């Protein structure tokens, strides 16, 4: 029913660009990604490349870091889509991700429109990772589970928060938890509707391009909102 | 393909005249993108009935499935496109197709509150006792959402 200024920008297929500057236990790296999203369908099609050489962490550990404005919201919930309604000037997304029995990532990102393209620019810092362990030791399977996340208004900070657990599969049948603590704030300074609490449901498929020499990840996703 | 990519885009963009041009110049009606989305998925998604019909006439697979388990009927039911639901069913859509979460078109239509679509799905043999993988039937969903009108016809 409602169509905000920012929602108008997602009626079609939208080109995406992702740039990430990373540092984990002192290992510098960069990732760039390209593709598109279709928020009416609820899909993402992205390819990411490590431009520095070999990725010092598993690709699956980066998926949550590397644009929830491409979620499909039902008609009756359009007024609750903070992410699209923050556009074009966009939002800051901040996370701390704790890998159990291992180190942590801290991320700061800006998601906004630059011309006609939706751009996610990320800074990432990792620390206290065991050289032995599942991350630096690259013992994660190259796959990804379906996860629901509970989106919560945070009045005091004029944004939203999300606290969720990702289960990463390990080679030998076990699982590595990553506890995500997420905070999102508009970049604009105007009045803003904070959403009622609801859920995003994400499905993800990871693959490789047959013709790509560089360390890369092809990521397809399908995302829908529910729970109002 | 190539002519296939042009067709996927024109379908999604709702450019009806372009679609007709591509079709008569021999474009692959069953082209798909990397998600397995076909032009028929895309025209059903946006609710372009004339395009849905053209594509069916030229041999579109009514039961093409994306990698997420969505058929065009899933997308039409979810988005509330009644005449498109009707035509897909008439021309052989599987009314009880399950996506990845075990959701049939009846589940999606119930979740989004689309009464007339639910009535038509039931007419075509939609299973009121089919459970998704949270163990929910469409009826259970309508009760969760507090929808008297759906609950009454889904019981
Ligand atoms: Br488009």
């Amino acid at each position: 029913s409602m169509v905000s200024k920012g929602e108008e920008l997602f009626t079609g297929v939208v080109p995406i660009l992702v740039e990430l500057d990373g540092d984990v236990n002192g290992h510098k790296f960069s990732v760039s990604g390209e593709g598109e999203g279709d928020a009416t369908y609820g899909k993402l099609t992205l390819k990411f490349i490590c431009t520095t050489g070999k990725l010092p962490v598993p690709w699956p550990t980066l998926v949550t870091t590397l644009v929830q404005c491409f979620s499909r919201y039902p008609d009756h919930m359009k007024q609750h889509d903070f992410f699209k309604s923050a556009m074009p000037e966009g939002y800051v997304q901040e996370r701390t991700i704790f890998f159990k029995d291992d180190g942590n990532y801290k991320t700061r990102a800006e998601v906004k429109f630059e011309g006609d393209t939706l751009v996610n620019r990320i800074e990432l810092k990792g620390i206290d990772f065991k050289e032995d362990g599942n991350i630096l030791g690259h013992k994660l399977e190259y796959n990804y589970n379906s996860h629901n996340v509970y989106i919560m208004a945070d009045k005091q900070k004029n944004g939203i928060k999300v606290n969720f657990k990702i289960r990463h599969n390990i080679e030998d049948g076990s699982v590595q938890l990553a506890d995500h603590y997420q905070q999102n704030t508009p970049i604009g300074d105007g009045p803003v509707l904070l959403p009622d609490n609801h859920y995003l449901s994400t499905q993800s498929a990871l693959s490789k391009d047959p013709n790509e020499k560089r360390d890369h990840m092809v990521l397809l996703e399908f995302v829908t909102a529910a729970g109002i | 393909s190539d002519l296939g990519k042009k067709l996927l885009e024109a379908a999604r963009a709702g450019q009806d005249d372009e679609v007709r041009i591509l079709m008569a110049n021999g474009a692959d009606v069953n082209a798909n993108d990397v998600h397995g989305s076909t032009p028929l998925h895309l025209a059903a998604l946006i609710g372009h009935l004339e395009i849905v019909e053209v594509l069916l006439k030229y041999g579109a697979d009514v039961n093409a499935t994306d990698i997420w388990g969505n058929t065009p009927l899933h997308l039409a039911a979810r988005d509330g496109h009644l005449e498109i639901v009707e035509v897909l069913l008439k021309y052989g859509a599987d009314v009880n197709a399950d996506d990845t979460w075990g959701s049939t078109p009846l589940h999606l239509a119930a979740m989004d509150g689309h009464l007339e679509i639910v009535e038509v799905l039931l007419k075509y043999g939609a299973d009121v006792n089919a459970q998704d993988k949270f163990g929910k039937t469409a009826f259970d969903i309508s009760i969760d959402n507090g929808n008297e009108d759906l609950a009454e016809i889904l019981q």
